[PDB]
Order: structure tokens, then sequence, then C-alpha cells
């Protein structure tokens, strides 16, 4: 008997997503718009292409899922009408049904594959850059579509026909998408290298991240983007130095000079270091080696003075680099070992047993993270794999922890795995230790399996 | 008609429409997010990676590039997955600011033939579970044989810690209102008098692993919503029932609600408490419902029920999963023990 | 203090999505509408 | 205090749904005897709203077709603009009601109005 | 204001033209993408496109397949075009990715009889110029009599009937034309008479006329904008003096091996115009 | 005023955007005990106690609710360098079971070589697939009028391998008779 008009419903939000995105985001317009949006329904109107993929954009931006019933109107006339579907309005679609966990929000993105994969070859470079970019976060894997565009992209790249805003978009497209190419990649630097002067710091620094996501590379890439980085390390802040610091160690060449100018302007912005992303940079000389000690002595000295942020995966990873270069402070390990302690309950199996393994190797054992660490293994040990078992069962060894109810289910899963357990030479002085410390009475079927 | 519509005024450009909507997220059945678990034993829903040496193939003999799959454990990935579950239920009610108590329940489950279609016989679990979220077709009775309890009290209840405490055959009355937006819960005393009105129950995490040829079990996470105490002063002055020698009325003014369901209750206690301040209490219901609405619950039951208590503040310091843990653990116990006389004399469970 | 601010806020997404336009909850209230086998008959009966 | 309260409602957007619902439904039982300045204060305030209903504009469109001479220029443009601005379409209301802008088209203070009559139309 | 090009074929790309001249192939492919930076930079074409490739080397005419007059488009006769009909359909798909399809000739493709190609219909200010010869009938100037034609004070529109030999190049060859009254010509006999011709069609146009000595390419399009500049090849050195002297800047691309393969620039590139 | 008026009240209030539908010492109760503000003049009207509280909501409300939808640089990511949904248990999928028997196998939308154009991984220790069984609940205290109900039973593995396998075996048969191409059937021991 009353309905909205869908069309200026669609141009008010449309206007309201602008000025809650350039103005800081008051919850006031996210609310206006979902009291607005909620009563909005398409019905018997004839609304075109463009009137339907606005209102599920917006739709999907202000926090809606398929129970709407907006959203679930809105995911209809895409399943049915498909030729409307033009290249302006395609990236749109793709990437507002991407979050969606509907079953006919994944029905959706296949057409569009389909529909794109006998289309990569009519595309400019605007059209191409914009699809790779939405099809890239949906986490479809169609091989076809994906060489067609890499096809167009390197035909497109021959003459100048990127400006330096594609190409990040394009090289973290492909990264994230977990497909490789030589000459792809190899045609996207080329391009880059020809825009002299014109990419800064801000535009260089993403490009060399995506880059290195694909480390499985040759060098000689490598080799000039490191005689780029030398001229634009004064005007980045800590966020790129540890980025493009930890992109360079994955690469995996030694950069004597590079390293060494990183370190030098590293120190000023010391203060910025907001402890987040120390734990990358920490972990990242341990990735390559370099142990250059002035600069670890200066993130040591940044700790205690920002804790809280820390989370279960910084202080595994912070730990765990730090038990090569072993400096065993107690007056940091103290209080990073009772912030872990109290965020002990969220943590990962695999960093559960590096953390353990690390405390156990430092010799710094108080009771409160022991019986804490000892209580949450067992819901992980289930699935732990064979040295990873063994380095917890020791890290158990270290804690002198007796209680059956937690070496029970360990010993049974070496058990089902000994043939495994047994079979590792690097950790065979590890598996020593162990039974020395305990004795043969626990596990007699253990007993005569070493003993053959 | 009047101020001079011939002049309208300029309309400023910072106007936007806006929309007033109530009652949108009021209300009990839209109160908090919901789980839901459908789980079968004998299963083993997963694989396992392995690897062999295989020196005795004519190319590619190198094991690096060897890779092998390999069967599993039943119980381990049910138990995995409940624990998983019950914390992050458990997670997201203590982020909510509210309390809840775990329940564990003996009895059966039935299913209506809808669920059921083309004359299908094996069916996904996975299809199961999406199928029964609808229109709720299961049909759960809580019951248990009664010519048990010699062997119960031989179930390790004073090994593991479970003691007789208060009063036994305590006699009382459960009753249900249905009033204009809600429903309410009184507890009434052998006299009359009210003991508790409380609010209807929400299920939070629901998981039905049923079992062989005896009985299932049905652990859930329950909370209780809050009640004006305006409302529960009312229902204290007013009766309710009335008592005569034999037979009960129901008195409750038409103004107030109606009574919808009224029962007896012969209740008896029993409570455990295993070094970690976990309070696990087992309880006894031999109920004789009296005043009944609807059609399938007409007949004598006697059924247990075990319970713990979870207030708001094991997000920090109380290990969650343990008590779930602890509680399928003993479950399992009491459904093998009356396993038997499920099937022998009383009761018959068919599956094949 | 990351992870409490990211369980915030996906505790709080989960709950805003719980609301009356559900469609489990339509299908219920749906369900509720239909009407019994006499209730036909009734209606045959007023008119 | 109905034409009064749309007009207030609809010159700030804040439409009430239910409460909108009921003022149509009342303004639709008793809609041929509306006296002018009153229809020309309810349309613009029904469509600075949002409100697409078709039997609420037919009749809005006819009463307002029926009586032109009392409205003046001014009120002729802004009856035109208020249905332009939506998207619904009344031949009768623009035929009876272009005719009267092009008589007294000399007292137009431009030829702006002109071209937004024109865009509108 | 649409223009498409399309990129040669390496491996298919034949040395030794039908002129006697051996070709280097990898100089095509060096100078292509000069030629396409001073066209994309030269203002007399909005967008740029860069086609897909394709076998064969007479695919590399971009043109002669479909003319732009005006909002509307003209498709051209299958006639002895038959052979690479099929290329012609991967044409329009580009055309139509970024354009619509106008009226698709459907008045000048079926039209009985049809002898067209594009280079013999030319615009004009205010007019039309249909080169008659061995290439074009009476018919197809008969349609555009009947198609664009109108005759007022203001809707004033005129089609001229251009007479030439038979041995004569396509009409939008040699003798061309550039905004603001000038006009380009050569030097040749065939320039001559076509300048003579439309001097004694319309006295009142008022043109200035300008000489190239005859043998060279160059293009140049009236288009929706005005624009004082000129494609002219990096060869003959006076024409480029000859149009600078009359207030034109003129623009040098190298076409030397392309001339050899007999390649003009009226098709190197296809313009266009895309409404809305 | 009482323990009615809680956090997640307020905050569904606030976002229904009906405040004003409460009472002054509600109001008060929730600004002296949730926001824990100093103290409050006993004479404030609705107006002045209903914009504190909304601008001590605001404040406090920093888990941002949107996700953007579009393509942005500069931004510097370092994550790589739905399983909690597989089991299906979190929620009704909406718009579930409305789409083709498709579920024992993996079908994606011509002529190619080492190309499986339809692929279904069995193993005969681990299975998937539940069963369903007939069974009397006249003894049940309550089902003493219903013959017939269904309960949930585990079957045996080659049962559902053989099941899955006919249901491959039919839609490959329909296919390839509708193509008419010349069948052949492999059984290969490796």
């Amino acid at each position: 008997v009353s309905h909205l008009s869908a069309r200026n419903i669609a141009t008010e939000a449309l206007q309201m997503k602008k000025l809650h995105q350039e103005r800081g985001g008051n919850p006031m317009l996210a609310q206006q718009a979902r009291r607005v949006l909620f009563a909005t329904s398409i019905a018997g109107q004839n609304l075109d292409a463009r009137s339907v993929a606005l209102l599920l954009n917006t739709a999907v931006y202000f926090g809606m899922e398929s129970d709407a019933k907006l959203v679930r109107e809105c995911i209809d006339y895409c399943l049915k009408n498909d030729k409307l579907i033009t290249v302006d309005v395609l990236p749109i679609v793709v990437t507002a049904c991407a979050t969606l966990k509907s079953r006919d929000a994944r029905e959706v993105i296949e057409m569009q594959a389909q529909k794109a994969a006998r289309n990569a070859k009519f595309l400019d470079a605007k059209d191409v850059t914009n699809i790779i970019s939405a099809f890239s976060k949906t986490g479809i894997n169609h091989e076809k579509l994906f060489a067609f565009l890499s096809r167009r992209v390197q035909t497109l790249a021959r003459v100048g026909e990127f400006e330096a805003a594609h190409l990040v978009i394009l090289a973290n497209a492909f990264s994230r998408l977990r497909y490789r190419d030589k000459f792809l990649f190899g045609a996207i630097a080329r391009r880059a290298m020809s825009l002299r002067e014109r990419v800064t710091v801000n535009e260089l620094v993403p490009l060399i991240v995506a880059f290195s996501k694909i480390g499985l590379k040759d060098p000689k890439l490598s080799k000039r983007f490191a005689t780029k980085a030398m001229e634009y390390v004064d005007q980045m802040n800590a966020e790129q130095v540890a980025s493009m610091f930890m992109a360079f160690a994955y690469f995996g060449i030694r950069y004597d000079q590079l390293f060494g100018v990183l370190t030098n302007r590293a120190v000023e912005l010391i203060d910025e270091f907001n402890a987040q992303y120390i734990s990358t940079t920490l972990n990242a000389f341990q990735r390559i080696g370099i142990n250059n000690p002035e600069l670890f002595d200066n993130l040591a000295e940044r700790a205690l003075a920002v804790v809280q942020d820390h989370d279960a995966r910084d202080i595994s990873k912070t730990v765990t680099a730090l038990a090569h270069f072993g400096l065993k402070d107690e007056e940091l390990f103290k209080r990073l070992a009772s912030h872990a302690a109290s965020i002990a309950d969220q943590f990962d199996a695999m960093g559960l047993v590096n953390t353990a393994h690390a405390f156990a190797r430092t010799n710094f054992l108080q009771q409160d993270m022991a019986v804490a660490l000892s209580e949450r293994s067992v819901y992980v040990c289930r699935l732990l794999d064979a040295g990873e078992t063994r380095r917890l069962l020791w890290a158990l060894a270290k804690f002198q922890v007796r209680d059956p109810k937690i070496l029970t289910p360990v010993f049974n899963r070496c058990l089902a795995l000994h043939y495994d357990f047994f079979a590792d030479p690097t950790g065979s002085e590890e598996i020593e230790e162990i039974f020395d410390f305990y004795g043969p009475n626990f596990c007699p079927p253990l007993y005569q399996l070493y003993i053959s | 008609g009047y101020g001079r519509w011939n002049q309208a005024s300029v309309m400023q450009p910072e106007t936007l429409l806006d929309l007033s909507q109530a009652g949108f997220y009021e209300g009990a059945a839209n109160m908090v997010p919901k789980a839901f678990q459908l789980l079968v034993s004998d299963t083993a829903p997963d694989v396992v990676v392995s690897r062999v040496n295989t020196t005795a193939f004519p190319g590619f003999p190198s094991n690096t590039e060897c890779y092998t799959l390999g069967a599993s454990e039943k119980d381990v990935a049910i138990r995995s997955r409940y624990s998983k579950v019950l914390q992050w239920c458990c997670l997201n009610m203590s982020n909510l600011q509210m309390d809840g108590e775990l329940y564990v329940d003996f009895g059966k489950l039935l299913l209506k033939p809808s669920v059921m279609r083309k004359n299908r016989r094996i069916v996904s679990s996975y299809t199961l579970q999406q199928r029964l979220q609808v229109n709720h077709p299961y049909t759960w009775v809580p019951t248990l044989p009664e010519s048990c309890l010699s062997k119960i009290q031989e179930q390790f209840l004073q090994p593991e810690g479970f003691a007789p405490i208060g009063k036994g055959v305590q006699l009382t009355y459960s009753g249900t209102i249905k009033r204009s937006k809600d429903q309410l819960h009184v507890d009434l005393d052998n006299k009359g008098k009210v003991l508790a009105v409380n609010s209807a129950w929400v299920n939070l995490q629901t998981a039905w692993c049923t079992h062989a040829k005896g009985p299932d079990v049905r652990l859930l996470l329950r909370s209780r919503p809050p009640i004006r105490r305006q409302d529960v002063e009312l229902f204290a002055s007013t009766p309710i029932i009335k008592l005569a020698d034999d037979d009960v009325a129901d008195v409750l003014p038409p103004e107030h609600g109606q009574l919808v369901y009224l029962s007896e209750d012969e209740t008896r206690l029993f409570e455990r408490v295993s070094d970690r301040g976990v309070t696990i209490t087992v309880r006894e219901v031999k109920r004789q419902p009296l005043i009944i609405l609807r059609d399938e619950e007409e007949d004598p039951r006697v059924e247990y029920s075990l319970s713990a208590h979870i207030p708001a503040n094991a997000a920090k310091a109380t290990d969650v999963r343990a008590v779930g843990l602890t509680a399928f653990e003993l479950a399992g116990r009491l459904a093998g023990l009356v396993a038997e006389d499920f099937v022998r004399e009383y009761g018959c469970e068919a599956k094949l | 203090n990351p992870f409490e601010k990211v369980a915030r806020g996906i505790a709080f997404k989960m709950r805003s999505k719980v609301h009356k336009q559900g469609y489990s909850n339509t299908v219920m209230a749906q369900q509720a509408r239909r009407l019994s086998p006499t209730g036909l008959l009734a209606m045959e009966r007023l008119t | 205090a109905i034409s009064f309260a749309i007009a207030a409602f609809g010159r700030v957007k804040y439409l009430d749904k239910k409460l909108f619902d009921r003022f149509t439904r009342w303004i639709l039982d008793h809609s041929k005897d509306l006296n002018a300045a009153e229809l020309l204060l309810t349309i613009r305030g029904v469509s600075r709203v949002m409100l697409l209903n078709d039997q609420l504009y037919d009749d809005l469109g006819s009463k307002a077709a029926e009586k032109v001479k009392e409205f003046p220029i001014e009120s002729q443009c802004v009856l035109l603009s208020s249905f332009g601005s939506l998207g619904v379409e009344h031949e009768r209301l623009a035929s009876r009601m272009v005719s009267s802008i092009a008589e007294n088209r000399e007292e137009l203070t431009d030829a702006t109005k002109a071209v937004d009559v024109i865009t509108s139309l | 204001l649409h223009a498409f090009v399309r990129s040669p074929h390496y491996r298919t790309i034949p040395s030794a033209g039908p002129n006697g001249i051996v070709v280097n192939r990898d100089m095509l492919v060096h100078q292509f993408r000069d030629f396409y930076k001073t066209l994309q930079h030269c203002s007399l074409v909005d967008k740029v496109h860069l086609m897909s490739e394709r076998p064969s080397v007479e695919a590399l005419r971009v043109a002669d397949q479909m003319v732009s007059i005006g909002a509307t488009f003209l498709e051209m006769p299958l006639t002895g075009m038959e052979h690479r009909a099929t290329e012609f359909m991967e044409s329009m798909r580009y055309v139509r990715g970024a354009g619509g399809p106008s009226t698709l000739a459907s008045y000048l493709q079926d039209t009985e009889n049809c002898r067209c190609n594009s280079g013999d219909v030319v615009c004009l200010p205010n007019g039309i110029a249909v080169g008659h010869g061995p290439r074009t009938n009476a018919v197809a100037h008969t349609t555009l009599k009947q198609l664009f034609e109108v005759k007022d004070d203001q809707f004033s529109f005129d089609v001229f009937t251009l007479e030439q030999e038979g041995d004569a190049p396509p009409l939008g060859d040699y003798f061309g034309f550039a905004g603001s009254n000038v006009l380009l010509t050569w030097k040749d006999e065939h320039g001559l008479l076509a300048v003579d011709q439309y001097q004694q069609k319309q006295p009142h146009t008022e043109m200035n006329v300008v000489y190239l000595e005859p043998g060279c390419h160059f293009l140049s399009f009236y288009g929706v904008d005005h624009t004082i500049d000129v494609l002219v090849q990096k060869g003959y050195e006076r024409s480029m003096d000859s149009i600078a002297a009359a207030g034109l800047n003129p623009i040098p691309v190298q076409w030397s091996e392309m001339d050899k393969l007999g390649i003009s620039m009226r098709a190197a590139v296809l313009p266009l115009k895309f409404f809305k | 005023d009482f323990s009615h008026i809680t956090r997640n009240t307020v905050w569904g209030l606030w976002n229904e955007g009906n405040l004003f539908s409460l009472s002054v010492p509600e109001l008060a109760f929730f600004l002296q005990e949730h926001c824990r503000v100093a103290n409050v003049d006993p004479r404030a009207k609705k107006s002045a106690l209903v914009r504190q509280v909304e601008e001590i909501l605001s404040a406090e409300q920093q888990a941002s609710a949107t996700v953007p939808q579009e393509d942005n640089p500069h931004a510097i990511v370092v994550t790589d360098y739905e399983e909690a949904d597989e089991y299906g248990d979190w929620g009704a999928e909406p718009g579930f079971e409305d789409r083709r028997e498709l579920d024992f196998m993996e079908l994606s939308p011509r002529y190619d070589p080492l190309s499986p154009r339809a692929f279904q991984l069995l193993h005969s220790e681990t299975a998937t697939d539940v069963g369903i069984a007939s069974i009397d609940p006249s003894k049940l205290p309550g089902q003493s009028k219903v013959k017939n109900a269904l309960a949930a039973i585990h079957v045996a593995p080659n049962d559902a391998n053989k099941m899955r396998f006919r249901m491959a075996f039919e839609w490959c048969l329909m296919n390839i008779w509708n193509m008419n191409m010349p069948g052949e059937l492999n059984i290969g021991a490796g």
C-alpha cells in the first residue's frame, strides 16, 4: 500500500556512504542508513542494472548479510537476469557478493567467472585491473580466466598504458590469489621501472611486499629493487620500514648496504614503534641470520613500555626470535610471561609448542605459566605432528609435570605415531633427554619399542 | 491553509531521509545468537595424513612426493567439535554480560517423517543438520525406565563425590503461564504457595549426541532472561491454584494470563564437587502431569538430570571446556549402565 | 588487546545478525500463519 | 493538522511509516472536499519523503487538475516539480497545468524558471 | 574521437612486399609503439584502443569496415571482403565494448547493390564528399542524398559527387581536410582535378588550399572538437613548411617500411564518434 | 530503578532510535550504574539525560561494523606470509537445498586431455554419511498414538560408498547417452 522509491533511495544511500566514509564515520550515519535501507524493498518497480548494484554495494558496506530482506531480494535478479550485468558494473557485484556466506552468493560468482573468461580479451586497462581486484578477494581459482587475464595484461604492458596506481593493485591481487608466472611479474616490474621518479615510496613498498609474498623467484630482480630502495628510505615511516625489511628477509639475498642503511635510519623512529610489528622485524633477523646487537638492544629497551598491545602471536614470535641471541633479561621476561599467561586462553597449537619450547630453552620457569600451558596443551596435543609432539613432551618434561591426565593423551599419541617419532635424527638427542628424565615405568610399549 | 503557501521556504541541502522503527530488536525470541549440533556415534568424518616409503616403484621412487590417507578414531572428533563449539558459545555469552548453566538430560529422539524424503536411507550429516533447522521436526521426550535405581547408586556415585544431600522425596508443583508477550514459570510448594517465578528458558548451545540401542544424551547450555520484579511480586498475592482434598483447581484471573501446563514433582538431589569449585548436581523427577494443553504428554514420566553452574566470570579464570568434557565423559557411563534394561523389558530400540 | 577488540566486534556483529527479518524467524512466522484443517471450513461457514 | 503535519514532516524528511499510512487512508476516505492551498501543502510533503503510491497520487492529481485558477504561478511551478522529482506521470495534470503557465508567461521572473519548468515536464 | 588500431603479427609478417623491396620485420614492431605514443599524444583522438593480434597481415587494416559520419555509423558492403569476414566480427566487439551499435547501416549494407570503401566518403563542414570513381557507385550517392541531406537557412548540409579517373587512389588518400577552413591537396593531376571539381561547387565556401608533394600520407579529421594539428610522414620536408606557413602545427611520424607494405594513414586507424 | 534495564536492552533501543520510550528514573539508573557518571541532578528532563546517554554510548563504541567494499592502495598487510561454517553449525544457511543434486560430486562449469570433468574421492574406513531407520515408539510415555518414528543411525561405509558410486553412475550414463559418444568403462588396479 506504500513503498519507497528505490532509485532515489539508492541515490540517498550513495550520498550517505560518501559522507560517512570521508568524515570519520560516526555511528549515527550507519544507524540512519540501516534504518532507511531495512524498509526498502525491490518490488514491481523496474530498477535497471545500476540501481540494483548500487543498493547491494551500499547495503553490504553498511554491515548487512543474507539475513536482511533487501540483500536476499537483491541477490536475485542476478541469478535469473545475468545478461544485464556489464563490465562497468561487474566488479561492484562481484566484490559485493564475496563476504556473504550464502550458497546463492557463491553461484553468482561462478556465472560471473564464465562471463569474464570469454571477455578477458576485449577490455581496457582500468576494466582489467578492476575485474582482477574484484575476483582476488572471492577465492575462486578458475585457471583459464587467470591465464587469459595474464595474457591481456602482458599485451597491454608492452606499450605503456598503466599509471603508477594500478600496478600495485594488479601485483597485490595476483600475489594474494596464489598464482605465479615469471613473464607477467617480469612485465609488471619492467613497466614499473619505465615510470621513473613517478612511483613514490608510498606506492613502492606495496609492490615489494607483493613480490616478496611470492618469493619463490630468481635473482637479478630483487637486485634492481635494492637499487631503488636506496633513495626512498628517508621519507618513510616505521610501518613500511618493518614491512619492507620482512620482505627483503623473505627474498633471501644478503643486502649488506641496504640492511646497514635501514638500521641507521630506523633508530630515529624508535619512538613510533607501537610494539605490534616489532615481532615481524625481530623474526626476520632469525629468518636471515643477521645478528646486529645494537638495534636488538634498542628494540628490547622499548618493550615494557608497550606490552598490552602484544598479542599471543606477537609474544610467541618475539620469544622465538629472542631464543637466538639469548639475552635472557629477566626484567622483560617476567612481565612477558605474566602477560602471555593472561592471554594464554587464546592461542594456537603450533604456537603453543614453540612457546613451551622457548620457555624451556630460556630456563626461566615460574609456576603460573607452567601450569597454565600444561593445562591448555591437552586440547591441542591431538593434531600436532611428530617433531612438534616430541617438543611438547620435552616441554612438559622440563616443566616437571606428573599429572596422569596430562601425560596419558600425549603418550597415546606418540605410541600411535612411534615410527615417525623415532625416525628423526636431528631431534634424536631430544628423545634421549625425555626418557632418562622420566624413566621406564610410564609406557612399557614405548620401553620395548625404544629398546628395539 | 495559512502562512504564505505561495512562498515555499528554501529547503536546506543537509537533509537526508530518516526512519523510526520500534520493537525491531526487542523481543524474547530475538535475544541472543544460537547454535546447533547433530552428532551420531560410531562416526569418523575426518581423514588423516600419512606418508610411506615406496622404494619398489620404477619411476619417481623418492618418498618426499609420497602422500597417503588413513583412518582415525571415533570419539576424538566428536569431543573436539563439541568442546570448540561450547567454548565459542560460552565466550559469546560472557561477552554479552549474561549468566547461564550447563544441562544434561537422558531420553530419546524422535523425528517426524518430514525429514525423510524420496525413500532415501543414507543422508549426509550436514544435510540432516541443515534440514532439522527450518521447522524443528524433532519430538524429544525425556524418559528413563525406573527399574535401574539398584544399580544407579552402583555407578561410582560416592567414589566420584556424588552424595545425597538435603531432604529427599520432596513434593512440589511446576507450572507455566502464557502472558500477553512472553512465558513465565512458577514453582509451587506442596501447600500451594508460589516458591519462585522465573522467565522462559532460552537455549544457546544445543547438542544432540545420539547413541546406540541405549539412551542418548542431549547436552545443552541455557540462559535465563530478566524479568520485571513488579511482575514477580504481582504473581505472589493472587492465588494460582487451589488444593482440595484430592483434586487441584486453577483460580488464576483471566486478566493476568492462563494456566497451560502444571504437573506434580517428587524431587531428590545428589551433589558432587571435584576439588575444582564445580558443582555437578544430579536431580530426580518422577513427574505425573496434571493439567496439560498439547496431546503428547499424557503419561507418568521419571527422568534424570545433571547440571553445573558457570557464572559470568569463566571468560578469564575458569576453564569452561573442562566441565563440558567431564560431563560428556561421565554421561556415557550412565548411558552404558542402563543401556540393557532400556531395551530388555521396557522399551524397544531396533536400530537397523 | 587487539584480540579483545576483534572478539567484541565479532560478538556484536553476530548479535546484530539476529532480528525480526531473519529467514528462520520468517519461516516460523509463516508456519504459525498456517490455518487449521477446520479453519478453512470455518471461513467457508462464515462466508 | 493533517496537511500542516504532512508538510512539516516532508519539509525535514522524517517519514513515519504507520502514521503516514493512517494519514493516507484518512485523506483517501475524505478527498473530494479538500480546499485549495492544501493539496499543494500535502503533495510536496508526501513527495519529499519518497512515497510511491498510485491511488493517492492519482486522486491528488485529479483534484489539483480540477482547480487550476486558484493556484498562482509559483505554486504551479512547485506542483509540477513535485511530481517531476519522483518520476510519476500524469497526462491530465500536465496538459491542464502547462496552459496556465503558457498564458501567464510574461509574469515569470526570467527564463531560468521557464527552462526549469520544461525540464521538470 | 575513438580510434582503433591493431598490432602487427611478428611471425607471419612477409618480407619483400608487392613492390620489389624487402622489409625489416623488427623495424615494424619498433615503429608501431612510437606511432601509438604519437597518436595518443597528438590531441586529435580522445581515446586509442589496442586490438588483439591476428595472423593475417591484411587484417592490420583496421579501417575499410565501418565509417562514422555523425552520431550514427555505416558498415561497409560485403563485396570481395568475405574471405576475412570472420575477423570483421571481432572488430565490432571492441567497438561495442565502449560504444553503441548506432544504425548498423541497415540502410546502407542492404541497399540492393553496393560498392563502398572507407575513404571514398569524407566529411566536411556542412558537407559530405563522395569520390565517384572505380570504387563507389552513384547508388551510394543517391542513398546518402536520401539519408544525410537537409536544406534550409540553418539546416544546411550538402553532398558533392567528385569525379576522378580510374587509376586514381581513393578520395581520402590524397585530398583531405583540416579544421579552420584549410584544405590539404596533393600537387598532382588527381589533386588539381579534385580541387577544380570542388571549386565549381559552392563558390561561397571560401576554402584556403595548401599543396603537398605527391606521395605523402597524412591524417586529419574534422571532429566535433576544433584543433590545429596534422599528422605527416617524416619524409618530404617541404610539405611540413608548406602547411606550417598557414598556421597549422605539423607532427612528423615515421612510415617508411609500412609505406613499402602499402598501408596509409586512413587505414591505419578507425575514427569513431561515441555519444550518450 | 530495577534490574530489567541492561546493556543489551539500551543498546537495542539505541539502535532502533527509540530511546525516548523510557522514564527518567530508568535513564538516571543507567547513567549512574552502567556509564559510571559522577553524579546527576535529580531535576534534568528527558532531553538532557537522553543526550548524555547517547554521547556516552557513541564515544565508547569503537568496534567498527562497516566493511570497505572498495579497492585502495597504500595499505600494507602481512597475513598470508569458513572453517567454522564448514561443519554448518552456527546457523541456517539461507537458500539451501534449492540446488541440483550434486552433493556427492564436484562439478565445475569441450575436449581437453588430463582434465577430469567430475572428481569423487572415496574411502573404505572413513565415510561421512549417516542413515535413518524406523522404530516403534508406542512404549514411550506420550507417543502412544504414533506407529512410526525415524531415528538417526550410523551406517556401514561400504553401503554408502556403493550408493554414491551408483548415484554418480546414473548421472554419467544419462550424460553420455545425451552426448551419444562411444562409451567405455575402465576399472584399473594400482
